[PDB]
RNA sequence: AUUCAUAAUAACUUUUCGAAUCGCAUGGCCUUGUGCUGGCGAUGGUUCAUUCAAAUUUCUGCCCUAUCAACUUUCGAUGGUAGGAUAGUGGCCUACCAUGGUUUCAACGGGUAACGGGGAAUAAGGGUUCGAUUCCGGAGAGGGAGCCUGAGAAACGGCUACCA
RNA sequence: GAAACUGCGAAUGGCUCAUUAAAUCAGUUAUCGUUUAUUUGAUAGUUCCUUUACUACAUGGUAUAACUGUGGUAAUUCUAGA
């Protein structure tokens, strides 16, 4: 069976095709979340540790955590679950899903490198993939660059260069949750509005009391 | 000769225009083109032809007279702002927007509904698969 | 039905709007607002089928989005906003101020008023109760909740409301000899002085009204609206003075 | 209080001939 | 803020802030090519426009104004005989500052001046004062339409009274100093454009008196306003300059280089040159270039040695060097300065 | 007409709410600080009222049939009380109680090529027949059953099983 | 300004008359027997209360889509891992 191995520290990932059935047997009977040693898999993986993350069967149905069976079953999936994306709000669908027990009837098994072995795999350890996006909130930028409070995030926003033909310019994100004079103005306005409302209510109450005093 | 009379003239500062009923007497003539009436009401009210619109002309039975509705906007910009798009197209103030027939647009809408996201990932996946 | 309806057939629409039966298949459904559906005039009908300032619905929408129309001193942009009885509609651009008062025929009439008269409206006191923190308040026929009212104000009396501040300037008690406008039933639109209020416990009270022309008629209390003292109404009345 | 006085129409009909 | 609405959306109706309208607005009535009611007249311009406005506008104030003055504007002799009462009523109603009625009144005020031009001169001082108060009043209630009407009324008066105002252009400028020097940028900008039309119409001899006065004022915001005034006068159409631009620059250059004029004037000329350098293409600047070089050669002197340098530095820097035609002239010039100062310059 | 509106005392809560939101614009105070203050709107938020509504509900009114005379009640039928459930009244359900409820003024059962009404035709009047069908209201989405979402659905151009 | 998240709507509209004989429905009552998105009008300064060892000039992932990249299935408005 094919193995889709992923190294999250580098962000890399690559597939390996399998023929010999002994390594596959070492994969048999394990469960999602469990760990296996690479040396039992093969020499190329000596010293590694692989965590089982998921996979698909010969019919394309994926595996699901939480179901402890070696065979497919039809489960009623709902919002916020794996193997399902509700088309309409409140929609629940009964879909076939493979169990979480590894078996011979699996097409591909997805593995994550917990620990690196002696040898370095050509396509995973030696290669890297940079993060697609940078921080956007002010506090996230401060944490990323370790800025002090006195420092302003405005100067430390990550900028990406874009070159269209001969033209060339920088693009940067719009900071969210930034402290700006407009926010202070809004807060001050809200407080003043509350105070004014309270004062007007007191004046109205006093006027009504005076009217009653007149009547009595 | 041919005569035009405007009656029931109502000033509409809400839409910034003048709306009236146009009566055209045209003895010994089939009928009168809208563009001529626009030119001439423009000359009358001392406004641009672009600011004058006319519609709903129906020739009285037996011929010799026609009746319809006319609008004269305070400014050409106001007319461009408030007039219907199709009437602007009739007078050439606006260009007809070219679009596919309703069936084609609806079929395209359904096809785009079937696809989730940008779809480039689907394209590369199918390219690899075949 | 499985929820609130959102369409209105022209034949099902109120008669007094005078909507052409052949113009289309649907009529404007008044949106929720101060006045009930059947006793309201949506702004689209008023602007199009009464004043004729707009020739179609899109023109009415364009007029409203320009913020040229004010209802009771407030700008409204809803085409189907339910304007109703004793509502003040102001068009500054045309220098026009209208008050919605039914005619003798029983339909809303295009009644022009001066700015001074437009500065206020009249509201029938539908309810008087103590709110939270023991603050008295009055609810009028137009859904206005007015706090700190005069104690003498009771149900069925009429309060003169200043539009700018939304406060009670004066009030008129419900009593015999007071001038009254009928807002319901077949006598809708008539004007007359009260003669007697027949009170039936657990049932609908009946009021006898006498017109200037000496004719008498009996109407349910719910259709009664006090508008002033005999010969001295607090609002300019339409042509005909609610006779016949 | 008296109602606002009606305003005489601001606009009036108008005519020409040609040809 | 950083980027304007350069790319327009498909929407037919779009919100525009008051500031946004003001920025796009430009006072130049002659540029507008829509038909003007007053172009067609049977008795007088005032009556022609007065009849039209009665039928469009229905405001409370304008209707009252029409009733008072309807009987006295039927014929041109009637207007001339009753000019005093008509002007007072026009000023009285404009003072109410009612937005619903300003547009007809302001339009009629301009056309009123059209009917009796020379006789409007006795009304000239009061008309400008009333407009200035209205525009100052216009600041508090934001309406770009009001500003357009007011300044267009001001521009029209200058157009009709062009001959008389030009003879005393300094006097007309004196009235508009509060506008030209006002804190708001756009009020000075608009007033500059209206006065710019008079400047381009001014004879060279009268212009030299005018430039001497304004520079004498230089020695708040008057510096910015004058910069807009002169640059607008010189600029006529895209990548091109007004025919009178060469005469204006020579008059400006001579006064600036004169020892009596303050140094601030030379700075203005530097700013004036920079603006026109971008606005105009190469070709339109050739006549303007030649007059600079000749005047610099003629007026080179020890007293003005610094000033010719300060202007010359502006020439070489403006848009880098792309707009300067043939550069041996500067090398010949800079040789003359060193032959005849401030080291830093 | 009330244990109503409202208020107060003592505690209670996997317990809420009481603006960490957005557009346009840059006015006013000064001790001159990126100090203090400040305009027009949008969107939210507790409670009350109003409006669009919904669910129950009082009284009267349906074609043929007596060669259908007794029916309902064991497995709720009638009522009492207490609880549960419900948005809420209520045998709606549960536990214990009594034996009740309808009927020759036609109950109950059977048929209906029975959705009801505004209306249509005929007739001199009384009547007789039609009304799926432009409006109002009820029910259904091949047949049963159960559900998530949401203010509002037992939804079906939403979901799950079974029957075909 | 594509895509996606969020909010709203999709319970309206349209069609048919299967079931239904005090049922629906017509007229007429009640909610002092209850829910009500939305519209409209009102409505909320709690000063203080020891670890002030203190963010309000404004807090976290206790987090993900769109997106990058590696895949399964013959197949679907199927989807897994990182
Ligand atoms: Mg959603
Ligand atoms: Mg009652
Ligand atoms: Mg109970
Ligand atoms: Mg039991
Ligand atoms: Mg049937
Ligand atoms: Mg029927
Ligand atoms: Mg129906
Ligand atoms: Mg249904
Ligand atoms: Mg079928
Ligand atoms: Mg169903
Ligand atoms: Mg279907
Ligand atoms: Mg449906
Ligand atoms: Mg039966
Ligand atoms: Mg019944
Ligand atoms: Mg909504
Ligand atoms: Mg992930």
């Amino acid at each position: 069976m094919k193995l889709n191995i992923s190294y999250p520290v580098n962000g890399s990932q690559k597939t390996f095709e399998i023929d010999d059935e002994h390594r596959i047997r070492v994969f048999f009977d394990k469960r999602i979340g469990q760990e296996v040693d690479g040396e039992a898999v093969g020499d190329e993986f000596k010293g590694y540790v692989f965590k089982i993350s998921g996979g698909n069967d010969k019919q394309g149905f994926p595996m699901k955590q939480g179901v402890l069976l070696p065979t497919r079953i039809k489960l009623l999936l709902t919002k916020n679950v794996s193997c399902y994306r509700p088309r309409r709000d409140g929609e629940r669908k009964r879909k076939s899903v493979r169990g979480a027990i590894v078996g011979p009837d699996l097409a591909v098994l997805a593995l994550v490198i917990v620990k690196k072995g002696e040898q370095e795999l050509e396509g995973l350890t030696d290669t890297t993939v940079p993060k697609r996006l940078g921080p956007k909130r002010a506090n996230n930028i401060r944490k990323f660059f370790g800025l002090s409070k006195e420092d302003d995030v405005r100067d430390f926003v990550i900028r990406r260069e874009v070159t269209k033909g001969e033209k060339t310019y920088t693009k940067a994100p719009k900071i969210q949750r930034l402290v700006t004079p407009q926010r202070l103005q809004r807060k001050r306005h809200q407080r003043a509005l509350k105070v004014r409302n309270a004062q007007a209510q007191r004046e109205a109450a006093a006027e009504y009391a005076q009217l009653l005093a007149k009547r009595l | 000769a041919v005569t035009i009379r405007t009656r029931k003239v109502i000033s509409n500062p809400l839409l910034a225009r003048k709306q009236f009923v146009v009566d055209v007497l045209h003895p010994n003539r089939a009928n009168v083109s809208k563009d001529e009436l626009r030119e001439k009401l423009a000359e009358v009210y001392k406004a641009e032809k672009d600011a004058v619109s006319v519609f709903g002309f129906r020739t009285q039975f037996g011929g010799g007279k026609s009746v319809g509705f006319g609008l004269v906007y305070n400014s050409v910009a106001e007319a461009k702002k408030f007039e219907p798009t199709y009437r602007l197209v009739r007078y050439g103030l606006a260009e007809k927007v070219e679009k596919a027939s309703r069936q084609q647009r609806k079929q395209k809408k359904n096809r785009d509904k079937k696809i989730f996201g940008t779809g480039k990932r689907l394209a590369k996946k199918v390219a690899r698969r075949n | 039905a499985r929820g609130p309806k959102k369409h209105l057939k022209r034949l099902a629409a109120p008669h007094h709007w005078l909507l052409d039966k052949l113009s289309g298949c649907y009529a404007p459904r008044p949106s929720a607002g101060p006045h009930k559906l059947r006793e309201s005039l949506p702004l689209i009908v008023f602007l199009r089928n009464r004043l004729k300032y707009a020739l179609n619905g899109r023109e009415v929408k364009a007029i409203l989005m320009q913020r040229h129309v004010k209802v009771d001193g407030k700008v409204r942009t809803d085409t189907t906003y339910p304007a109703g009885f004793m509502d003040v509609i102001t068009l500054d651009a045309t220098n026009e101020n209208f008050r919605l008062v039914y005619d003798v025929k029983g339909r809303f009439a295009v009644h022009r008023i001066t700015d001074e008269e437009a500065s206020y409206k009249l509201g029938k006191v539908k309810k008087v109760q103590l709110g939270k923190k023991g603050v008295p308040y009055v609810v009028t026929h137009d859904g206005r909740t007015i706090r700190y009212p005069d104690p003498n104000i009771k149900v069925n009396d009429t309060v003169k409301i200043d539009l700018a501040s939304g406060k009670i300037t004066d009030f008129i008690k419900f009593d015999a000899g007071k001038l009254v406008y009928v807002t319901g039933g077949r006598n809708l639109g008539r004007i007359g002085t009260i003669v007697h209020k027949e009170r039936h416990d657990g049932g609908f009270d009946l009021v006898h009204i006498k017109d200037s022309l000496d004719n008498t008629f009996v109407t349910r209390l719910n259709n009664v609206f006090v508008i002033g003292e005999q010969g001295k109404p607090y609002i300019s009345l339409p042509k005909g003075k609610g006779i016949k | 209080p008296r109602a606002a006085k009606k305003r005489r129409p601001a606009a009036k009909g108008k005519n020409l001939s040609f040809k | 803020a950083k980027q304007r609405q350069t790319t327009k959306s498909s929407k037919r109706y779009r919100y525009s802030s008051f500031k946004a309208r003001i920025d796009d607005l430009k006072i130049e009535p002659a540029r507008n090519l829509e038909k003007r009611v007053h172009d067609y007249v049977e008795s007088s311009h005032f009556l022609a426009s007065f009849d039209q406005w009665k039928e469009i506008n229905l405001s409370a104030k304008f209707t009252e104004f029409a009733a008072e003055i309807e009987h006295d504007v039927q014929t041109l002799p009637q207007i001339l005989y009753h000019d005093k009462k008509i002007f007072n009523s026009l000023v009285s109603f404009i003072n109410f500052h009612d937005e619903f009625s300003l547009q007809p009144l302001l339009d009629l005020l301009a056309q009123f001046c059209h009917d009796l031009g020379p006789d409007f001169l006795k009304f000239y001082e009061e008309a400008i004062k009333t407009l200035i108060n209205l525009l100052d009043a216009a600041i508090e209630f934001e309406s770009s339409n009001v500003f357009e009407w007011g300044f267009n009324c001001l521009a029209y008066i200058f157009k009709y009274l062009s001959k008389f105002l030009v003879k005393k252009l300094v006097l007309t400028c004196d009235l508009l100093i509060p506008l030209l020097s006002h804190s708001k940028e756009y009020l000075s900008r608009f007033s500059a454009e209206a006065l710019s039309f008079l400047v381009r119409k001014c004879p060279v001899s009268n212009l030299r008196e005018f430039v001497r006065s304004v520079f004498e004022k230089l020695e708040t915001n008057l510096y910015e306003g004058l910069l807009i005034l002169f640059t607008e006068s010189m600029t006529s159409t895209q990548e091109t300059l007004h025919s009178k631009a060469k005469a204006i620059m020579s008059v400006l250059l001579h006064e600036a280089l004169t020892k009596s004029s303050p140094e601030r004037s030379v700075s203005l000329l530097s700013d004036i040159w920079m603006n026109i350098s971008k606005y105009a293409s190469i070709e339109s600047l050739l006549p303007v270039y030649e007059v600079m070089y000749q005047d610099f050669n003629d007026s080179l002197d020890a007293t003005n040695i610094d000033r010719i340098l300060k202007v010359l530095t502006t020439i070489v820097f403006s848009e880098s060097g792309r707009k300067i035609p043939d550069w041996n002239k500067i090398t010949i010039l800079i040789e003359r300065i060193m032959s005849q100062l401030s080291q830093d310059k």
